[PDB]
RNA sequence: CGGGAAACCAAAGUCUUUGGGUUCCGGGGGGAGUAUGGUUGCAAAGCUGAAACUUAAAGGAAUUGACGGAAGGGCACCACC
């Protein structure tokens, strides 16, 4: 969003489905994400550091926001064999 | 039955978008349904396709990201004018600065933005956006 | 494996699910359950993944782990079979309760007296609970989730495979995302065995 | 009948019950002096009105535990006697009896197990 | 000014980090799509210099055992002048509260308005980026950038609402019974609302993102409490 | 550069210039959109015998035209 | 999902983001399927089909009462027994 000199303008840009790489819009309150916590390797040891995605309101109602995290979690771990 | 194959394709492709899909296989194919497909690659509203053979007139796998709010086909293939283009555009697209009406040209199958350029024109297709 | 090592199956493990008979699937399976499923058991039931539902169940604990205030993991069941299971689980990792009738407006509507702002909703059985899974759709809260093979999938996103239909498979599973969750950012340390015994968790009921 | 307890009583009942069951009693006569104690009631009717039902309540409580009231004493009681589990129940006895598949479920799960074969015959709908 | 502020307080936590000086926009609150509760919250972050528009009256009725009923049904819009709009239809006993608590609906309603440039996007957006419609029971209404000096060509109560909503100039188009004032705000209002939703190809590309004020501000928004 | 956009554009602008009504940056088409009246209105007579003095009201002005 | 004013509708979906093929009928309500000419019919009648004039609602859907010699309903010697 741009402005004559490069600047940027008009007010927010939004988060994009971690799905289906569709603009979450912005009332929708029927939509949340889910921040998986990294682990210090080796195993246990909650550190930090969020691996996270967000899913739209549509993939939910329409009975995946699980499965779309598993191709989320799996294709950038944890998660394999699935 | 079929009068046109394209309408069918494009079709097929935003209720894809819509569900949420990220595939679709398109039947039958054509060279028109690639030379469109390929002007919707060059922009980015569509991943990678590929045209697989059956011993019959091809189906179509193509993989769509979520650029894509439609692709329209425009029936019958009305013949376009240089100052008609300006009028089709408006008529069918979001604002003046993108999204594209594809036709048909003596000089290739085109988005107009290389319609406009090449100075040629001709029939209309569809669009997209 | 992922996170690293250890971390894999355990057959100390896979040995109290299959006692626990977890894996035991319905004969209906539905559809967007299908991947769970291993294979169909002859005379009509069908045999879980048990492999699938470790794993999920791993990362279910690790986005329990991640929430910052404990207490603020809601676990959740009107179902009898998991009503101590919940409470238990309660009691050891910081997250508050919701047993029993749920009560409608619990997560819209301020001013009601089981008013809760759960960061992450886990419940028990998504058919019995779909009041709590329909109420946490209305205000952006992520959910985990209870679900045998034929279990609405609609907003819940990680599922954990289970059989539901009950005894100690629920017991188990709860049991051992309270035990994971708490090896993970909590202090067991050593991925390492239970000085808990998982019968806490099961349903109690009657008397003569 | 012709009398049915109005809420306002009814409640009170509830109420004082909750706070007040190791002082409260079996008998009309003092829960109604121990109403003056621990109340404040308006009319004197009324206060036998609330002394009687809660009465009746009393009597019903020490006599099966009742659809909506609880007090200290009686979470005590239920808490000591959910505790029960004996020689055990499942044993299940030397030797699980499988149906077979259930059977199969095992041997191709890569699990010893003791066992036993009756599993055969279909097996319609309805 | 001066007639003694009230004392707010907050049920929701979001409430507590706008409050505390922790969310200061409500983009923070749109970002993360938080639901908002208490009418407060718009009031503290915009709404300050945020004017309230009354757009209609009309009266209705349903029947009584002994007879008749009659009661005051008001139709109010808010919004700065910039990029922000909510819509609120209330009936009530009185007009003072219909009209109060419309106020109060229209504000929790408070929705993003993405406005763009007709093409050449010179001295900052003036019209819209798309063009988007909404439809409420058989109305629909159509925006479409328009040049500059087009201004907002509507129907008196629809460019009230684009004027709030801070649209300089909008072409529109509108179908179905537009006579039933309630219906044609209503989608004009989802017109706008719609111009978030859509994606262009400013948008294609995603981001970190953020990790939501609620989980940073989180102990921050469990007071003392319970 | 479209020969009958420039011819007919510059002169446009050239024109709308030479009445004050226009400035340069403007003295392009795309600030032409982005103007109004007053500046018309602000050229006549009448508005300009009050602007330096000789007249002192926009009335004066108009019956001293 | 999505459609529709809703009732409803997996088609009445993919319709303002309005464009797959083709065919038919309607443009407020009454006058009227009437007059009149043509046509078909043994006959009874059928097809095509106006106007003058008349009139500001005709109509649809949902919502709610009122009311019922509709169904389960009750309640009272201002009801019966």
């Amino acid at each position: 969003m741009q402005s004559n000199a490069g600047e940027f303008v008009d007010l927010y840009v939004p988060r994009k489905c971690s799905a289906s790489n569709r603009i979450i819009g912005a009332k929708d309150h029927a939509s949340i994400p889910m921040n998986v916590a990294e682990v210090d390797k080796v195993t246990g040891r909650f550190n930090g550091q969020s691996k996270t995605y967000a899913i739209c309101g549509a993939i939910r109602r329409m009975g995946e926001s699980d499965d779309s995290i598993l191709r989320l979690a799996k294709s950038h771990g944890i998660v394999s064999q699935n | 039955v079929r009068m046109n194959v394209l309408a069918d394709a494009l079709k097929s492709i935003n209720n894809a978008e819509k569900r949420g899909k990220r595939q679709v296989l398109i039947r039958p194919c054509s060279k028109v349904i690639v030379r469109f497909l390929t002007v919707m690659m060059k922009h980015g509203y569509i991943g990678e396709f590929e045209i697989i053979d059956d011993h019959r007139a091809g189906k179509i796998v193509v993989n769509l990201t979520g650029r894509l709010n439609k692709c329209g086909v425009i029936s019958p293939r009305f013949d376009v004018q240089l100052k008609d283009l300006e009028k089709w555009q408006n008529n069918l697209l979001p604002s003046r600065q993108f999204g594209f009406i594809v036709l048909t040209t003596s000089a290739g199958i085109m988005d107009h933005e290389e319609a406009r350029r090449k100075h040629t024109g001709g029939k209309i297709l569809g669009f997209f956006f | 494996s992922g996170a690293l090592d250890v971390l894999q199956m355990k057959e100390e493990d896979v040995l109290k699910f299959l006692a626990a008979g977890t894996h035991l699937g319905g004969t209906n399976l539905d559809f967007q359950m299908e991947q769970y499923i291993y294979k169909r058991k002859s005379d009509g039931i069908y045999i879980i993944n048990l492999k699938r539902t470790w794993e999920k169940l791993l990362l279910a604990a690790r986005a329990i782990v991640a929430i910052e205030n404990p207490a603020d993991v809601s676990v959740i069941s009107s179902r009898n079979t998991g009503q101590r299971a919940v409470l238990k689980f309660a009691a050891a990792t910081g997250a508050t309760p919701i047993a029993g009738r749920f009560t409608p407006g619990t997560f819209t509507n301020q001013i009601q007296a089981a008013f809760r702002e759960p960061r992450l909703l886990v419940v028990t059985d998504p058919r019995a609970d779909h009041q709590p899974l329909t109420e946490a759709s209305y205000v952006n809260l992520p959910t985990i989730a209870l679900c045998n093979t034929d279990s609405p999938l609609r907003y819940v996103d990680i599922a954990i495979p289970c059989n539901n239909k009950g005894a100690h498979s629920v017991g188990l599973m709860w049991w051992m995302l309270a035990r994971e969750v708490l090896r993970m950012r909590g202090t067991i340390s050593r991925e390492h065995p239970w000085e808990v015994m998982p019968d806490l968790y099961f349903y109690r009921d009657p008397e003569e | 009948m012709g009398r049915v307890r109005t809420k306002t009583v009814k409640k009170a009942a509830r109420v004082i019950i909750e706070k007040y069951y190791t002082r409260l009693g079996n008998d009309f006569h003092t829960n109604k002096r121990v109403c003056e104690e621990i109340a404040i009631i308006p009319s004197k009717k009324l206060r036998n009105k609330i002394a009687g039902y809660v009465t009746h309540l009393m009597k019903r409580i020490q006599r099966g535990p009742v659809r909506g009231i609880s007090i200290k004493l009686q979470e005590e009681e239920r808490e000591r006697r959910d505790n029960y589990v004996p020689e055990v129940s499942a044993l299940d006895q030397e030797i699980i009896e499988v149906d077979p598949d259930t059977k199969e479920m095992l041997k191709l799960l890569d699990f010893g197990s003791l066992s036993n074969l009756q599993v055969t015959q279909p097996t319609v709908g309805m | 000014g001066k007639a003694g502020d009230k004392e707010w307080l907050p049920v929701t936590k979001l409430g507590r980090l706008v409050k505390d000086m922790k969310i200061k926009s409500l983009e923070e609150i749109y970002l993360f799509s938080l639901p908002i509760k208490e009418s407060e919250i718009i009031d503290f972050f915009l709404g300050a210099a945020l004017k309230d528009k009354v757009l209609k009256i009309m009266p209705v009725q349903k029947q009584t055992q002994a007879g008749q009923r009659t009661r005051f049904k008001a139709f109010v819009a808010i919004g700065d002048y910039n990029g922000h709009v909510g819509l609120g239809m209330k009936c009530s006993k009185e007009v003072a509260t219909a009209i109060r608590g419309a106020i109060i609906l229209a504000k929790l309603s408070i929705v993003p308005v993405r406005r763009g440039y007709w093409g050449n996007k010179i001295g900052k957006p003036h019209t819209v980026r798309c063009k988007v419609t909404g439809r409420c029971g058989s109305v629909l209404v159509r925006l479409i950038p328009a040049p500059r000096g087009t201004g907002i060509i509507s129907a008196p109560v629809p460019k009230k609402l684009l004027l709030m909503a801070g649209i300089d100039d909008c072409y529109t188009s509108a179908g179905g019974c537009t006579a039933t004032l309630g219906n044609f705000a209503k989608a004009t209002f989802d017109a706008i609302s719609k111009t978030y939703s859509y994606l262009t190809p400013d948008l294609w590309k995603e981001t970190v993102f953020t990790k939501s004020p609620y989980q940073e501000f989180t102990d921050h928004l469990v007071k003392t409490h319970t | 550069k479209d020969p009958r956009r420039l011819f007919e554009g510059n002169a446009l602008l050239r024109r709308l210039v030479r009445i004050g009504v226009l400035d340069e940056g403007k003295m392009k088409l795309d600030y032409i959109l982005g103007l109004k009246i007053e500046d018309f209105l602000e050229r006549r007579l009448q508005t300009q015998v009050f602007k330096l003095g000789l007249a002192k009201s926009i009335h004066h002005a108009r019956v001293l035209i």
